[PDB]
């Protein structure tokens, strides 16, 4: 997968 | 409790039952622990968990590009702690190596910036250092590229007055390090394509690819997706002080789980293979 980078969602 | 030997024999008897497939390796900050530098989030000795004098608004936000333009000086602060030079790749970092002279490195796609993949040896082509590293800066506004130097000299400085400014828009200027907020290299992607495609090719033809999951909490996307898009046809170590991500979320029959630390892993895996000889020549080379 592509996207900004983020933290895991909870 | 029992050695950890008995599974990695396992890991050792796969790839001698396997051997015309390439080996994957997606690794984070626990290979290079034994090295210096402390990973990010395990409890009480994780970098997050002594920022507490920075007084961030949590300690993600060091990381974050928008709270860095709302204050750059909490990241220039770090920044000088964990910029590379002084540190030495680990045993599991010559493991990466030996793969490679073996020619059963197929690539080894790493969340760290501390570049100890390329220190250690390991061929450009094979290495997708997905979160970035400090080769070079960007401007966060326009994207300008500019040298290291640039950042580096204002990390030397104390107390910093000024900080480093694009000269063609004007937003700030920080390492090619990928913040919360940003999008990754286009390589990531295009490489996991290229080696997701690969690994297809491989399973559609026979002998089953192995890929390898080293020191990492697979708590930070998108890198943690790449577990999760391995084919199911391709068989998932994973290697870590603990059950992480999409192997505790969604184990597969298949995956082979070994709770240990990376170097110690790296020890025993030559040890099984019976390639001590050409792994002795790396690490005295
Ligand atoms: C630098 C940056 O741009 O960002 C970091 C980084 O790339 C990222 C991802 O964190 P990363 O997953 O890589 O870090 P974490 O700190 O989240 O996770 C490190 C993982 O390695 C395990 N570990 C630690 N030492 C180990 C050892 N010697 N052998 C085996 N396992 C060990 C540990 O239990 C944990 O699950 O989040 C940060 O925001
Ligand atoms: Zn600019």
């Amino acid at each position: 997968k592509g996207g900004a980078k983020r933290h895991r969602k909870i | 409790t029992a050695s950890t030997e008995m599974s990695v024999r396992k890991i050792a008897a796969h790839m001698k039952s396997n051997p015309n497939a390439k080996v994957i390796f997606m690794v984070g900050a626990g290979i290079s622990t034994s090295c210096g530098i402390p990973d990010f989030r395990s409890p009480g000795t994780g970098l997050y968990h002594n920022l507490a004098r920075l007084k961030l608004p949590y300690p993600e936000a060091v990381f974050d590009v928008d709270f860095f333009q709302s204050d750059p000086l909490p990241f220039y602060t770090l920044a000088k702690e964990l910029y590379p030079g002084n540190f030495r790749p680990s045993k599991f970092h010559y493991l990466l190596k030996l793969f490679q002279d073996k020619d059963v490195l197929k690539r080894v796609y790493t969340q760290n910036i501390d570049t100890l993949e390329r220190q250690a040896g390991v061929k450009d082509d094979l290495i997708i250092e997905a979160h970035g590293s400090f080769a070079h800066c960007h401007c966060i506004g326009c994207g300008k590229v500019y040298p290291p130097q640039v950042f580096k000299s204002k990390l030397a400085e104390h107390p910093i007055k000024d900080f480093v400014k694009c000269d063609v828009c004007g937003e700030l200027v920080k390492p090619a390090i990928v913040f919360f907020g940003e999008d990754l290299p286009d390589s990531f992607s295009e490489t996991w394509l290229n080696d997701s495609e690969w690994l297809r090719e491989k399973i559609t033809t026979p002998q089953q690819p192995l890929v390898i999951v080293v020191g990492t909490s697979l708590a930070v996307y998108p890198f943690a997706s790449l577990p999760e898009e391995i084919p199911r046809k391709v068989k998932r170590v994973l290697c870590n002080l603990e059950t992480v991500g999409d192997f505790k979320a969604n184990k597969r029959p298949t995956d082979l789980i070994v709770h240990q630390y990376s170097d110690e892993f790296a020890e025993q895996l030559v040890e099984e293979l019976g390639w001590q000889e050409d792994f002795e020549k790396i690490l005295t080379a």
